[PDB]
């Protein structure tokens, strides 16, 4: 039924509301094949990195308005430690390598309870750069039109454009055609989505990636008589499916 | 023979190899490893507990510890100190009694032994009725006595562990197992035995166990005289691995 | 490389000399490792392009 | 069999009189060999 | 014949006065088993430790002595970087396994020339503190004793005994029954040596264990006449093979 | 067979030796059933 435990490794991660796992546009998002980019013998998938990697999100309160969206990059978030999420022996391996290639497979908690209201759009979201420059990003004009995006500035030969669009914009109506489940507050209190790898090349550099972003959007704000629970806290798992490793090289310094 | 040691392997060869000879007929085989150990020798003289003992305090001890010192025989081939492993083999305040196998090392070229050791103990006093206990590697001594009829009976005198009672003038000889949580014994130890604060070389549970004599009356028939006895060890069924060295003989 | 991105420049060839050159007595200092560079039996062109006509200048 | 001289008779068990291995389910070599 | 090339992982190292390999007390040293004494999965070899690391040893002058040693432990060099011997990825798995159970595989070079005489004695010796408290360490006879082994003192309450011995001497006349070979200044400019595991225990403690040294004795003092290349430098080549390391937590801290 | 390594010769009988019933004519089972 809706009792489903993940055991992935030495880590197996609970829920007895599930809502079905939401694979990505194939069946099996976890078959993969090594890339045809990379000529040396990859490293492939090992005991110490096929695991869940849990950080904590930013609570979600009552003043957080609708499309108030809060965005995880992959492997972003391993890189920079977002929410306490240390990689363990995965952000480890991935410092030491040049290119990585790897779908993901991740689950976000965040229990409500039978008073409450509201619902959050977790969704895996391919190519964004949500994670360029509060607790939670408001939906503005320069999100939904791609405004802010960044951009190489032009010097001072040139008459500087009024931007008025950027193709890694937010459509904040639209962002349930990515992989995505909502977590209503009176259905379930947490979500599965496993999404294959996508990339231009067949395999894309560890470093710079944004292939894949984990986003999570207000779209009914929470409310509740007071009494209840305040601010409930959202929590993220993220399990790499399938990685191939490639480029053995030093631990990468900037 | 035209050869080459720095090959790490050279041939035994004979007399027929490079002269005109023979092979000698092989005689005995008294360098049998499960033979040549089997047999007993004086491993450490203790004395006989009188009344409950207090076992040593570990090191290091400061002053003014009231302990009990020389009546445990810590059951090892390699150097103890003060009824405890030791590493340095040391011999001459409280004069710390020391035990070294003199048989062992001597023919110990291996890094690694196992064997069953059969203790006998044999009282250096005339008509000696004595009483002999044990408790397993990794064990500890049971340090308090019961009161029976007016009279402190120690709980060595009790346990699930063996309690060998002589007769008067008698021996005492048992054979016991490879008890030890170690696979082996380590002749020869290079690492530690905790991660903190530890000894080099120091191998925590390499023994057969603790014995200890004691007399088999209460704690108020307690003499004066120091009564003093001898543990013989035998190794029943010795098994040894990896081939080492032998100590440095001396030329003054 | 017009661009110095990593779709042109695929980092470096280095020597290093692990252990000195061990010479005897009468024997000159200084040797010399002469370099080649040829390509490997799965090496491939595409796309000519127009030349460089600096040669000629 | 090391120094025994017993032929006939072992009144204990091997379990008792020796100390055997668990399980996890002459010729005289030399120690070393180039390879 | 005498050249030879091994190849390990991504790492291949080549000798052409090789003497063959001595394999220690087994045909193929490099057969292991698991450890029977720990019920989780082990992490076996993998491509990114199963490899070559070299390490620098100091230099072989005409002022060292007969039977002047110098020692590597195995290993602890790969903790403490002795000779600059980073161990990668194989000490960072080490680091993070309570537990490791690996035979070794060592190559010491030293090459000398035809004019160019002396020998060292590269051994592979079990259980010694050859590494606990120069360029060189002297043969005295505290070490051919085991006189000055580390051990516990015993407090205020003993009477200081006169240590005389200890187990871990070095008879340095008997350091031929290891597994060595001798580099002869006009046979071989390097020797090979494979061990395989052994211990007290199935398998032991990562940041403890000294089931293997590395020992470099000097059997006979180098000399040549002047013009010659003063002080040959001595390096190793260390290759862990079959490693079961076991124990999974985090990086070691004292 | 208890704290016995006797595996040869019984010289007492099994009546003299123990304390047998009278007549009125490994696996390690659980203590509790759920049903």
């Amino acid at each position: 039924d809706r009792v489903t435990t993940q055991t992935a490794g030495n880590t197996a991660i609970n829920t007895q509301s599930s809502l079905g796992v939401l694979c990505a546009y194939v069946e099996d998002p976890t078959k993969s094949d090594p890339p045809s980019s990379s000529t040396d013998q990859p490293t492939t998938t090992f005991t110490a990195i096929d695991r869940w990697y849990t950080g904590r999100l930013n609570s979600w309160t009552k003043a957080v308005k609708t499309f108030s969206f809060q965005a995880v990059p992959l492997p972003g978030a391993f890189l920079s430690r977002q929410g306490g999420l240390n990689g363990g022996a995965f952000t480890a391996t991935l410092h030491r390598h040049f290119l990585m290639k790897c779908g993901w497979q991740v689950q976000v908690q965040c229990n409500l309870t039978q008073f409450h209201q509201g619902a959050l759009l977790v969704a895996m979201v391919p190519e964004t750069t949500l994670d360029v420059k509060e607790q939670w990003v408001e939906m503005s004009d320069d999100y939904r039109t791609g405004k802010n995006m960044p951009f190489q500035s032009l010097g001072t030969y040139y008459r500087p454009p009024n931007w008025t669009w950027g193709p890694n914009f937010i459509n904040p109506y639209q962002v349930t055609v990515f992989p995505h489940q909502i977590l209503n507050a009176r259905t379930s209190t947490s979500v599965d989505i496993n999404v294959p790898y996508i990339g231009e090349t067949p395999t894309q550099s560890s470093e710079t990636q944004n292939s894949w972003t984990l986003l999570v959007m207000v779209l009914v704000p929470l409310d509740y008589k007071e009494g209840a629970t305040t601010d409930p806290e959202i929590t993220f798992s993220v399990r790499p499916t399938s990685p191939y490793f490639n480029g053995l090289r030093n631990r990468y310094t900037t | 023979s035209t050869d080459n040691a720095e090959t790490g392997v050279i041939e035994a060869g004979n007399t027929d190899t490079d002269f005109s000879g023979e092979l000698a007929a092989p005689g005995s085989n008294h360098t049998n490893v499960k033979f040549l150990f089997d047999r007993s020798r004086l491993l450490n003289v203790i004395k006989v507990l009188e009344k409950d003992a207090v076992f040593p305090r570990p090191f290091p001890t400061a002053t003014g510890t009231q302990q009990d010192d020389g009546y445990f025989c810590l059951l090892t081939p390699r150097p103890t100190v003060a009824s405890r492993p030791a590493t340095r083999f040391g011999l001459y305040g409280v004069l710390a009694n020391t035990s070294l196998d003199f048989n062992f090392y001597s023919l110990a070229c291996f890094t690694y032994f196992r064997s069953d050791l059969e203790v006998t103990v044999v009282s250096l006093e005339p008509d000696l009725e004595f009483a002999v206990g044990w408790f397993p590697s990794g064990s500890e001594y049971q340090a308090s006595s019961f009161v029976y009829d007016q009279l402190h009976v120690p709980y060595h005198f009790t346990g699930r562990t063996p309690r060998a009672f002589a007769s008067k003038g008698g021996k005492v000889s048992f054979v016991l197992p490879w008890n030890s949580v170690s696979s082996v014994l380590p002749v020869r130890w290079g690492g530690a035995s905790k991660l903190s604060s530890a000894t080099r070389g120091l191998p925590a549970h390499a023994d057969w166990g603790t014995i200890y004599a004691f007399i088999p009356r209460p704690n108020e028939k307690k003499s004066t005289a120091v009564k003093h006895v001898a543990v013989y060890i035998r190794y029943k069924n010795a098994r040894a691995w990896c081939p080492s060295m032998l100590p440095f003989r001396s030329y003054k | 490389a017009i661009t110095n991105s990593v779709y042109s420049a695929d980092g470096w060839f280095s020597l290093h000399k692990l252990t000195k050159i061990t010479l005897p007595p009468d024997c000159p200092q200084s040797p010399c490792i002469l370099f080649f560079a040829s390509a490997g039996e799965d090496y491939t062109l595409r796309l000519p392009v127009d030349c460089n006509p600096s040669y000629v200048f | 069999r090391g120094n025994n001289g017993n032929m006939t008779f072992n009144y204990y068990a091997n379990t008792y009189q020796n100390s055997v291995d668990f399980s996890t389910s002459g010729i005289l070599n030399p120690l070393g060999y180039l390879k």
